[PDB]
């Protein structure tokens, strides 16, 4: 099946129900051994003589592609309108998926992850409140510039950087339609990982864990509007969809809540919810 | 037979002999020839002196010392004596030609060094003064080697001929992207450049365009020892190859 | 008219976007092609042509210099002795780093890929010796001693009438691709140069002498990500 | 070069609708998202067996 | 092949490794003359003993359309909203690539190129800080006029030159998506020419280098607006995109930080950065 | 130009659309697929794995 | 309704654009074609109908009167003399500039081919002369000697029965295209008039006499860049 | 009068896909960036040999 | 009934793109220029005669 050639599915219902009669034999489709490492392909007119039902039903929602496909917040980002000599007038972030609690416990149901990504980014603003918050601001134009691993990092909201000479940006206006792009599979390995049980040096040392495999450069986000009297400050969310995806090895789900986006680290939680009693209406 | 370190090359009047050669370069593949009428603008015919203008001439020879940093010519205009060639030169508006380039350079088993030889198309050098500009005279002394710099400094629109910039702010190491070739004394006693005519537009003047430049850098520095032969000569010797010439009128320069 | 419904991306201006615009000049009858030799269409036909290699990186004065090019050798060198060493780290290590290949690099954060360091005897040519040039791949650490450097992948360079040997380095890895920029993960490995023998000479004839090393990519390189280089900037315009 | 195909509409009382595509740019990253495949094979999470695990028969004899 | 017909391609992979075995022979594949002015064109193979390796990976970016077909910026000029009274009110720019640093390197890497161009022009507004800064401004309408060699500079913000009845004007209101225009091959010769080791004169004299050659006019940019009572600001990013294109000799990348837009000065830099010792790790 | 109309929706960022997208690396050279054991397509391939419950579930 | 996606250029009115837009009065029967002589297809055919040079350009005075138009001759000068001399610039240079050539050249900025100076005499009909008429390519410098005009493009103009003799200027330039606008680059050399041997004339003839040049271009010509001339301008609008 | 061309797709697993192309203005500079065309000729640059150089052969004899 | 036509592209070294044209309007006028129609008649105004001038021939005879 091609997964970028997205107008070519392959339709795949569920289960009928087959007729079942009494039995009396020497057959036990329900007596087993869990050991085994197999899982009971059991159907109930194995167990109950069950009618003729018809399951037209299809596990269309559950496919990796619906489950990961529907846009998610990432991340954002803040920055107001200022000069060289503001710190604050323009800001950066380091592309990654470990950030967020939601997008990330999806993602990592699998440990490695082939996929193609629609990036949007609702950019928004603000008026600061000051004297002069009376003021004629025109339109504000933004820019966002990727600079991949190992290009000219942009030390102020105005330095030779934002040429973008080779470098990816978008320039976009307030009040149009949000920023939207689409990324091939980027990494340097065959697929991405979600899990890394190694380190970053031969040695068994330096880094250990994910973070050394997931290098995707970053983000540097600016206004392209000279400063108005008084200041204006942007928001800028970015939201990542997963699409053209394959998925490989999957996981239990995160139990634990999330503590740093730089490792995998919990604290122990309990197995389930605690009830009453066990036995339970 | 024919042993491929031996060659000779026969222009016109002309023929140069070399018994340790290391093939010969022709300029990004192509050998020069004369301009189509399809690539042609300047509606007059064109003179072709053949033999006349395309034959081999001898530059005026530079000495190889063990700390001399290096040399350069620029073509057409190291030929504006050169007999017929700058004759045709200097009465044509338009100019057209290709030029078989051939550095001599002989020492000894016992002696030791290597420069690179290359033909750079375009050669467009920095002035020292980086507030200022260059001027022609410290560009060209026709067919006399400018010397490169070892010094970081220079007189009055002088350029900037610090070797290791090869005078036009890139790593010298690097020119070796333009047809090159090296002689190094335990390898060969002569280099052979053939280089078509390069250029953005079909004839241009002979003498406002430096179409490019010869440079003759020193990589690993000439030396030998007690009392082996002192003096050893670097001779660039240069036949102009499919010659041609449009608009003609009286002796030119202004 | 058409119902038309327009959405997300309308109207930004991405520069890497590949759109039909207007000209503002039509018709206009372009000055005819001519032929010019020498087009390039790739810029990996630059990285392919052979650079000269500043392996002779001590100093901010030989730096600045010729020196930078010309590896010294020297006769009666004793035998297992390390002419160089470094990490192959192409468009990152200081001596492969601003050659043709290198400056190619740096306009894209991911390579793949053989290379090839082509070594060149200039020295007299009365003169005579055999190298050990080696290549070791990562993990292990670099190759302290030549029996340490012969282990890995190696040429034993006899010196004679043909000048240059060249060491032919293969594309090792667990990874299609590794970053242009130093990274733990995609590190490369170690190229080392050793006396296999030893520089020897006749009577009057100079005792130390110079190699010097050529780079360039094999067929089989490529690079990926374009971004823009840290080599170039600007704090004003230029007048 | 348009592609014509079905689009997602459910099972009828005792039907097929289709959708036009048209890819507009040069890059297949580009593309709608691969929706349409419910293609599936459980049986490598389910029944990861060396010998085949026949249900009417005891699991071990 | 035609760079104008952007849709017919020619996809050309990469070499495959093909499998060595031992060897103990008269043949020296690595074994060659450097100053015969020639790259070995040795493989692996030729070396060690290699495996049969499928070489998928394509050459795709570095293309000289995908390296220089990103849109970088080369110049960004500033202009008030005013009266005839004030110079301010209106401003130009001569045509050149090299007043930038970042897209200057990248076309200088060749020395003869030929290309059709694309340009985006980025016209951001910011209020001036006055009294009257308060104000209703109206939508800004922005004029980008282009002067070819010869034609009539305008004087004023507001003369007979802006009428552009022979010129190409682009006229833009804010808020609207960035001003784009393609571009022809301009040149009055075969190509464009980075490069110009030659004089102005004749005489071996005037304008020595490449400035002889590059005589591609200027844009005029103005506001159409009246003056409202407080001042507005707007400033003008010009984006270049060569597209379409075909180079020409190969030169090394400038070593060397660049000084003066006019010419090709420099002042010597260090061929590469210093190191340790010659045997590092 | 070609008489256009633009519909209610126009301009919104629906977090479940599915629309084609300029991609901001043209013609990437993506790394080549390899085989990778253990393929999931489809989430119910996972609820269809045997887990074993907590039912002795009394107390934290 | 149908996905659009609106991309840069979006909204913006370029001057040279070429889209179809509604018409105010639909269906209107314009008035039927009729013939009228003259069609004017493309304005090259204007630039190769011949226009009157003044290269009698001398003072103000003359400019503003027929004087301009007339180069006076006479009998008994000195054979090597000087008749006129300039370079030529079409579109540029006083003596061609505002001609019906020189006119349609100032809409554009990049011109080609050849020009024809059609050199008349209206002397008396009793009278006699021969003159060399010539054209220098650039490099050298304006001609000045006859010697070094006759090294150059000439024709030697014997005038006779057949009033008019053509120099025809050939394009003979590096590239395939000049600037109208005067440029050290795109230089077009100089041309000049000259005494063959003399003009003589009979007993009661007049002495001076006049020759006069004709200009236009040769089927070669043609012009780019489309421009707006400086040779109109306002302060305020006409009323 | 469409154009149909291929899609930059990627190595498959052990594929084809299309874009549809209209040019819409009277120029060819208004048309798109020349991106998919992966030709090249090291030799120029490589090898500007008169001579040509056997590999397996001494460079010199 | 679309119409496909020629694009001003350029001598090439030693081609035909197309471009296609939809009329959206019901009348003419509200149509692109006419610009790629490089037709002339010099002859009209560089030659008005009644008697044919052969450029080899003496004007007056
Ligand atoms: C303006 C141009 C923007 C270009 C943005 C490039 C963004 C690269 C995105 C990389 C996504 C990587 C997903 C990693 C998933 C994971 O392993 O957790
Ligand atoms: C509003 C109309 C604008 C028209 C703008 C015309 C711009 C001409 C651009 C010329 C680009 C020349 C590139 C030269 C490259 C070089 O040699 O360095
Ligand atoms: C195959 O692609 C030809 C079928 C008819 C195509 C109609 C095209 C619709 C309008 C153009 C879309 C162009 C996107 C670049
Ligand atoms: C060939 O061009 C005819 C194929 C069908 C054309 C569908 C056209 C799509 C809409 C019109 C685009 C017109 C651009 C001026
Ligand atoms: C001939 O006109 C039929 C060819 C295919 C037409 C595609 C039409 C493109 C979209 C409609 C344009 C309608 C303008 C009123």
């Amino acid at each position: 099946g091609d997964v970028q050639n997205a107008v070519e599915g392959a339709m795949v219902r569920v289960a009928d129900t087959v007729q079942t009669s009494a039995t009396n034999s020497e057959r036990v489709p329900n007596l087993t051994a869990v050991e085994t490492g197999h899982t009971s392909q059991a159907v109930p007119g194995d167990t109950m003589q069950t009618r003729h039902v018809i399951n037209n039903h299809v596990r269309s929602e559950s496919t990796i592609e619906n489950f990961l496909a529907r846009s998610a917040c990432v991340f954002y980002l803040e920055y107001k309108t200022g000069t060289k000599e503001d710190s604050n007038s323009f800001n950066n972030w380091v592309i990654t998926t470990r950030r967020v609690a939601q997008l990330r416990r999806k993602l990592e149901m699998f440990t490695y992850l082939r996929f193609d990504m629609e990036i949007t980014v609702v950019i928004t603003s603000s008026q600061d409140q000051s004297t002069s918050q009376n003021q004629n601001a025109p339109v504000l134009t933004h820019q966002i510039m990727y600079v991949p691993p190992g290009g000219p990092i942009p030390v102020s909201v105005d330095d030779y950087s934002w040429q973008t000479s080779t470098n990816p940006s978008i320039f976009w206006t307030e009040g149009n339609a949000p920023a939207r792009m689409s990324i091939p599979f980027i990494s340097i390995g065959n697929a991405y990982s979600n899990f890394y049980d190694g380190w970053s040096h031969f040695s068994q040392a330096g880094v250990y864990g994910f973070t050394t495999l997931n290098n995707m450069g970053q983000l540097f986000f600016r206004h392209v509007n000279k400063p108005n009297p008084a200041a204006i400050t942007s928001v800028a969310r970015i939201y990542f969809k997963p699409k053209h995806v394959r998925a490989w090895v999957p996981r239990p789900p995160r139990l634990c809540p999330y503590i740093n986006s730089t490792n995998v680290n919990f604290e122990p939680k309990p197995v389930t919810e605690v009830r009453t009693n066990i036995i339970t209406t | 037979g024919y042993s491929d370190r031996v060659r000779s090359i026969t222009l016109g009047n002309s023929t140069i002999t070399t018994q340790e050669c290391a093939n010969v370069v022709v300029g990004y593949g192509e050998w020069p020839e004369y301009l189509s009428d399809n690539e042609a603008t300047a509606e007059d015919q064109p003179t072709q002196p053949d033999v006349a203008t395309c034959r081999f001439y001898t530059l005026d020879s530079v000495q190889w010392e063990n700390g001399s940093p290096g040399w350069w010519w620029k073509f057409p205009d190291a030929l504006r004596d050169m007999g017929l060639f700058g004759q045709n030169m200097y009465y044509h508006y338009l100019g057209r030609a290709g030029y078989t380039i051939h550095v001599q350079c002989n020492a000894s088993k016992f002696h030791q060094g290597c420069i690179l030889v290359v033909c750079v198309p375009e050669a467009e050098m920095g002035s020292a003064q980086t507030s200022g500009v260059v001027n022609y005279e410290h560009i060209s002394k026709g067919e006399i080697a400018s010397r490169f710099t070892t010094t970081t400094t220079a007189e009055d629109h002088g350029v900037q001929a610090a070797v290791w910039n090869a005078g036009m702010g890139v790593g010298v190491g690097n020119l070796t992207i333009f047809p090159h070739q090296w002689i190094n004394l335990r390898t060969n006693n002569s280099a052979t450049i053939v280089m078509p005519y390069v250029n953005s537009v079909p004839m241009d003047n002979m003498y406002r365009h430096h179409n490019f430049t010869l440079m003759i850098i020193p990589f690993v520095p000439l030396d030998f020892s007690a009392g082996a032969s002192t003096y050893v000569p670097i001779t660039v010797t240069v036949a102009p190859m499919c010659a041609e010439y449009n608009g003609l009128r009286l002796a030119g320069h202004q | 008219g058409l119902p038309t419904m327009n959405t997300p991306g309308s109207n930004q201006f991405l520069t890497s976007d590949d759109f039909q615009s207007p000209s503002a000049m039509p018709q206009f009858d372009v000055t005819p092609e001519m032929h010019i030799p020498g087009e390039v269409r790739n810029l990996m036909e630059i990285a392919e042509v052979d650079s000269v290699m500043p392996i002779n990186n001590d100093s901010a004065a030989k730096v600045s210099s010729m020196e930078a090019y010309r590896v010294e050798l020297s006769t009666n060198t004793n035998a297992g002795t390390q002419v160089f060493g470094f990490q192959l780290n192409p468009g990152a290590e200081s001596v492969m780093n601003r050659t043709l290949m290198g400056e190619i690099l740096n306009y894209y954060a991911h390579w793949s890929g053989s290379i090839k360091i082509t070594f060149v005897f200039c020295g007299s040519a009365m003169t005579t010796g055999k190298f050990l040039l080696s290549y070791a791949p990562p993990g292990a650490g670099a190759p302290k001693t030549r029996k340490d450097a012969m282990l890995g992948t190696h040429v034993v360079w006899d010196v004679g009438l043909q000048s240059s040997c060249v060491l032919c380095i293969p594309w090792i890895s667990q990874t299609h691709y590794r970053f242009v920029e130093k990274d733990p993960y995609t590190n490369a490995g170690f190229v080392t140069c050793w006396y296999q023998t030893s520089v020897v000479s006749p009577a009057s004839n100079q005792p130390k002498c110079y190699m010097m090393c050529m780079v360039s990519a094999c067929n089989d390189f490529s690079v990926r990500m374009l971004r823009d280089t840290k080599f170039i900037e600007q704090t004003s315009f230029y007048q | 070069g348009a592609q014509v195909s079905t689009q997602k509409t459910g099972a009828h009382e005792t039907s097929i609708i289709h959708y036009t595509n048209i890819n507009y740019y040069k890059d297949a990253a580009s593309n709608s998202a691969n929706r349409q495949d419910f293609t599936q094979d459980p049986g490598k999470f389910t029944e990861p067996m060396k010998d085949v695990m026949i249900k009417t028969l005891p699991a071990l004899n």
